[PDB]
RNA sequence: AGCUAGUUGGUAGGGUAAAUGCCUACCAAGGCAAUGAUAAGUAACCGGCCUGAGAGGGUGAACGGUCACACUGGAACUGA
RNA sequence: GCGUAAAGGGUGAGUAGGCGGAUAUAUAAGUCUAUGCAUAAAAUACCACAGCUCAACUGUGGACCUAUGUUGGAAACUAUAUGUCUAGAGUCUGAUAGAGGAAGUUAGAAUUUCUGGUGUAAGGGUGGAAUCUGUUGAUAUCAGAAAGAAUACCGGAGGCGAAGGCGAACUUCUGGGUCAAGACUGACGCUGAGUCACGAAAGCGUAGGGAGCAAACAGGAUUAGAUACCCUGGUAGUCUACGCUGUAAACGAUGCACACUUGGUGUUAACUAAAAGUUAGUACCGAAGCUAACGUGUUAAGUGUGCCGCCUGGGGAGUAUG
RNA sequence: AAGCAAUUAGGUAGCAUAAAAAUGGUCCAAACGACUGUUUACCAAAAACACAGGUCUCUGCAAAUCUGUAAAGAGAAGUAUA
RNA sequence: GGCGGCCGUAACUAUAACGGUCCUAAGGUAGCGAAAUUCCUUGUCGGGUAAGUUCCGACCCGCACGAAUGGUGUAACGAUUU
């Protein structure tokens, strides 16, 4: 099967149905993949999260946000750490994604924490992905 | 493709076995 | 061939009881007598060669079921070896 | 692309300020190697120097530390 | 970066290796932190402040990295150890399509040769001729016998297989795929350096067979010449059994696998009585996107990653040498 | 003296210690024939002949072939893989 | 069993890839070549030697090599020749 993403199959599904405009995209369910949708929720980048059923599978049911023009909120989601290149970084060497107009997502001992939260907290780990 | 490089490649190739056949059953 | 009667035959052998087809013992003892008549028919027909490929590929599926059985439960991985007769 | 036969390890002994095949006498055939042995070529090493946004690349002048050598090849004495 | 510029291995099965679903606990190797604590001699390198008339130069302090060791913590991720689940992948059951492969039998058309009738001067061939065949009875036609090779029609914007490839008919042996609530195992997986297996045609060894076709070769023509194109002949070879060779424009010039991303028009198989739709393939056009352009476009060359192979100006050169 | 022996260590003696006799000279390159063999008894032992291997051709059995005017015999109490 | 001659021709000189012509059943391909074959000849050059008509490696102007009277090589073998 090789995988090899629960993150970038997440990560790329979103980004082309967000590209194509959809209303909703409907992803496989992990606690890794509903902390990073919960952390675009409070960034504002999607509108809500639901969790469902199909054939006794648990999904996740996410809705896509867009201005009043459809123009996604979403404009670049690419991931940074990778099986075959895993980057950490210690809390100091952060990158401010986009002069911090975007956000980094990272894992770490404490969870899944946003950049800011984790210059804030003074910790550093994995760098999962970066949204713009 | 243009062609011209192909057909070095032959007359390279023609060359090559001619020199081989040449030197074939000498010894 | 290997006819339904002794397919289910092995399977009540192996298995715990007479429902239990996709145990590691039911799979390794199936393909082994695939690989029994196999052997059996190539040894006749040697310029056979889609027949090579298949029970090659037989073997290759008995091997990767050996390995994930042996790392999982390893006793029985030996009982199961010296049962079958495949050497180590 | 195979190499090593004091070669690998053991038991005693020689010797050393001191461990060890460092050396010797016997007992086994072992040891290393496509996760690169062995071989050939090149080269003193490092703190550093040059370059470069950085990562790197090249490099080992002077100065400082270590190592090796003092015509070529050996050997022991004196002595902490 | 690898469709066409140099770059995807001919194809597959797999060793080492790399990587890998969900979830619980423990370990703390990786990672992170107290930029704890030390060690990273001095000078040099960075920032200030000073002394040589300044600068170079020189001196006193202050640090930034990151390198190792160690102390106490955090645990998400990778890793380690023990479990749990089923959606991935398999086994079992049922249904079903197919030139898939191997072995053993059989068939007819057509052609050639041989034998026996009828019958006479041409046949054959080209842009035009000739060589050749024929008065020893040709060609044509009728009947019989023998041998070899290949399978019209079905037959295609098909089908199957990993690829090469596979089409007269039957049996035996045998490989793979697809669908489903239809239960079982519970991550058993992906890719894969060496290695192994297969691999059109040509070629080689041994032993047969040899109708037709046909390198080499011979003759007749074209031409200044014709070691060719054309014609008449013709030996290997083409065929069978076994053992080697392992090369192709072996091509979709596009490695494999998975998760996604509007449609139009046909077509194959299955489920459904059939339409109608779905699923798994197989073709054409085409939106967005991509592309140097050509083009590609749910069978991506689109958006992502896993692993392997390969490329770094042309000639010399896939040569010399090992 | 050790050691089962072969050898090992020490000592002794000589110019010489497989002490006598018996008991390979070796290396490099070329020509011819592959090779072991055979041949001119009595001047030629070779590069000649033979050889396994190869090709052509003959022979359907009262076979080809050979010896004889013949019968007959060999081929063969064999059968084209002969 | 057989497997040819003559003549002319290139940015000196040399040769002749090439062309013409006569004749024949067809005019010697691969490979080898002063050879167990080469008369001229102790051809020419290189190696070996202080000095090499022999020997080895080549050149090709092969009097008069040549493909089962086999051609060119070849590990091993030889009371053979050098």
């Amino acid at each position: 099967m090789a995988i090899t993403y629960s993150i970038g199959d997440m990560l790329t599904k979103l980004r082309n149905a967000s590209r194509v405009g959809h209303g909703s995209v409907d992803l496989k369910m992990s606690n890794m993949n509903k902390s990073i949708l919960n952390i675009l929720k409070e960034e504002g980048y999607i509108k809500d999260f639901n969790f469902l059923e199909k054939k006794g599978i648990a999904f996740i049911r996410v809705l896509l946000k867009y201005d009043n023009k459809r123009n996604p909120v979403i404009n670049k989601i690419d991931a940074i750490s990778t099986p075959g290149r895993k980057i950490y970084s210690s809390y100091r060497n952060m990158p401010r994604i986009k002069n911090g107009y975007g956000i980094l997502i990272i894992s770490s001992s404490q969870g899944v924490i946003t950049g800011k939260e984790a210059k804030d907290k003074k910790i550093g780990g994995e760098l999962i992905c970066s949204v713009w | 493709p243009c062609g011209r490089k192909r057909k070095l490649k032959k007359i390279s190739t023609h060359k090559r076995k001619k020199k081989r056949r040449k030197n074939r059953h000498k010894k | 061939m290997i006819d339904k009667k002794q397919k289910q035959k092995i399977v009540s052998e192996f298995g715990k009881n007479e429902s239990d087809t996709g145990s590691v013992g039911v799979q390794i003892a199936l393909i082994t007598g695939r690989i029994k008549y196999l052997t059996e028919h190539l040894k006749i027909n040697k310029k056979d060669h889609s027949s090579k490929r298949g029970l090659l590929k037989l073997v290759g599926q008995r091997r990767s079921l050996l390995r994930y059985y042996q790392k999982k439960d390893l006793e029985a991985y030996r009982m199961l070896i010296s049962k079958l007769g495949l050497r180590k």
